[PDB]
């Protein structure tokens, strides 16, 4: 069978507020940079993945220009690459260079914003959907004892209740930088706790940091991985209105999460 | 046997049977970068069945069949009888239900065969406790006219809620809101594309975890959604387990 291993795929990459990957003007020359832009069907939008483990956008393939932090993705001469291991992507969607371990990062959310290659901190501006659909995927979050996630004290925090269908607050948009944002009001973010103090999960604007990147697991939780810990329900008791960031552990159903489209 | 009766049938109950299914596929599963089971495969006739007991408003109790290696029941129990369908595993017969008085259905086991044969399709099949029930029941006498659509019925909501989280998650509003529905494109797409999605998500580990065809999954809008990769969590936090496709 030679579907198992198929030879390549061409397809758009989304991440900071729903923008793509895109080589600037479409230029050809080696080290043409690579910004956020608003997605569009355009040729240096497109990026086809190989076995080489590159990923090639107008013929060319995307690289970091430096070892140390802060310099630029651009694209560049594949044959430059020859004896190269190239990109990983993890499953929360985290694209690193294999040899400097550095990350593909939007240090801002507008057009025209260079990317780079930065240390892995886990955040949101450093999360990216692979993927032709870039959209927002609406939704409704269900927890513990069958109820859904719900914005609350105008979008400033979150907690379960029962599951109403035309509900508005209780869907929410699922961005490609891993954010999970209030659908009447794109500009918010679910974020775990700024204040030392509490552990509490709350709203806030969003801006690109840790404490906003959440992953949904196939073992059915809800992983923040920059603190190493996901989202529970307070004490298991949904009436105390409160969830809260935690350990992973399979003492009770409240870190037990799906997603409901 | 693992067991749902409709006597003790919430969405607790419900969740806690769809859940045990699921760890009792994956005994023995295979994992990939996406973390998520692979079943088991070329698995002896002898160990490569799972019962499963439902019982009705009667107290009355059917035993299924279910195919470890693809989540499909194979045949099925009842008193003294059993039933099975053609393209179950030619050995299955020496097997299982060995002592009682064995039948072969007129079709195999897959919706296509099932819709043909029952001259109905799945979206014009009510889902519901009260249509679980119906199931058993006719399922237990065997009145061949409502054999097809009780399978229909029974598939997807045991089987196709074990495979998808949404699906499973669709049976439990349900069941709180006392109310049947019709299957909709979101959930068909995901019965439909199951297969599919199990060799695009295993041969994913080529490229990054990007697939080598795009798989299209409705919404409850009806609009569909473009899967070309693992990077979904309508994927991801959706399928619970998958069917064995690359080495
Ligand atoms: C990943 O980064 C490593 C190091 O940042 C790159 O390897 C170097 O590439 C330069 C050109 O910029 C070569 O002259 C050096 O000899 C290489 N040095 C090392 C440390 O091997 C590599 O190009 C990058 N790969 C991708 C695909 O981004
Ligand atoms: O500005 C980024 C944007 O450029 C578009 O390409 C333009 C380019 O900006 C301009 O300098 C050149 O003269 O004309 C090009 C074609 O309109 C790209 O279409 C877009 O993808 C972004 O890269
Ligand atoms: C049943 O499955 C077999 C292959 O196992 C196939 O040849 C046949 O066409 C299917 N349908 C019927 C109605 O027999």
């Amino acid at each position: 069978n030679e579907q198992c291993s198929p030879q390549q795929r061409t397809t758009r990459i989304s991440g900071r507020d729903g923008l793509c990957v895109d080589v600037y003007g479409a230029l050809t020359a080696d080290g043409s940079r690579v910004i956020l832009y608003p997605c569009g069907q355009q040729q240096n939008q497109q990026w086809t993945f190989y076995p080489d483990n590159t990923i090639r956008s107008l013929g060319k393939c995307l690289a970091t220009s430096a070892l140390s932090s802060g310099s630029n993705v651009v694209i560049t001469n594949c044959d430059y690459l020859r004896y190269d291991d190239g990109w990983m992507v993890s499953s929360s969607g985290t694209m690193m260079n294999k040899s400097s371990h550095l990350v593909l990062t939007a240090n801002a959310a507008t057009s025209r914003t260079n990317l780079t290659g930065e240390n892995n901190v886990f955040a949101a501006k450093q999360a990216w959907r692979i993927g032709n659909y870039v959209e927002p995927i609406v939704t409704t979050i269900i927890g513990l004892r069958h109820m859904c996630l719900e914005a609350t004290d105008n979008d400033t925090n979150v907690w379960l209740e029962s599951c109403v269908k035309n509900k508005t607050k209780q869907y929410w948009a699922l961005y490609s930088d891993d954010t999970i944002r209030v659908n009447n009001n794109r500009n918010l973010c679910v974020s775990s706790s700024t204040d030392s103090s509490s552990k509490l999960i709350v709203i806030r604007r969003c801006d690109g940091s840790i404490n906003q990147r959440w992953v949904f697991t196939p073992q059915g939780t809800i992983s923040n991985p920059g603190y190493e810990a996901v989202m529970d329900v307070a004490q298991n008791d949904v009436y105390l209105k409160k969830i809260v960031l935690s350990s992973a552990t399979d003492k009770g159903n409240g870190q037990q999460w799906t997603v409901f489209y | 046997n693992l067991s749902l009766s409709q006597s003790n049938f919430s969405a607790d109950t419900y969740k806690s049977f769809i859940k045990n299914l699921r760890k009792q596929l994956t005994i023995g599963a295979s994992y990939g970068s996406a973390g998520i089971p692979i079943l088991k495969h070329s698995v002896p006739i002898c160990e490569r069945f799972l019962l499963v007991d439902l019982t009705n408003g009667d107290n009355e109790t059917i035993t299924l069949a279910i195919n470890v290696e693809d989540a499909g029941f194979a045949a099925y129990r009842a008193a003294d009888r059993s039933y099975f369908f053609q393209n179950a595993p030619p050995i299955a017969s020496y097997v299982i239900f060995t002592d009682t008085n064995q039948n072969i259905m007129n079709f195999n086991n897959t919706f296509e065969s099932i819709e043909i044969v029952g001259g109905t399709t799945r979206s014009e099949t009510p889902l519901g406790i009260m249509h679980f029930e119906a199931s058993i029941f006719h399922l237990f006498v065997h009145d061949e006219n409502y054999v097809p659509t009780s399978f229909l019925v029974l598939i997807q909501m045991v089987l196709e809620a074990a495979k998808f989280k949404f699906i499973e998650q669709k049976v439990i509003h349900s069941i709180m809101d006392m109310e049947d529905f019709t299957p909709g494109l979101a959930m068909l797409s995901l019965e439909e594309n199951w297969t599919q999605l199990s060799l695009q998500l295993q041969a994913s580990e080529s490229l990054n975890g990007v697939f080598g065809d795009s798989v299209s999954l409705y919404n409850s809008m009806d609009e569909p959604i473009g899967v070309d990769s693992m990077y979904y969590p309508i994927l991801t936090a959706n399928m619970a387990f998958q069917l064995y496709q690359c080495p």
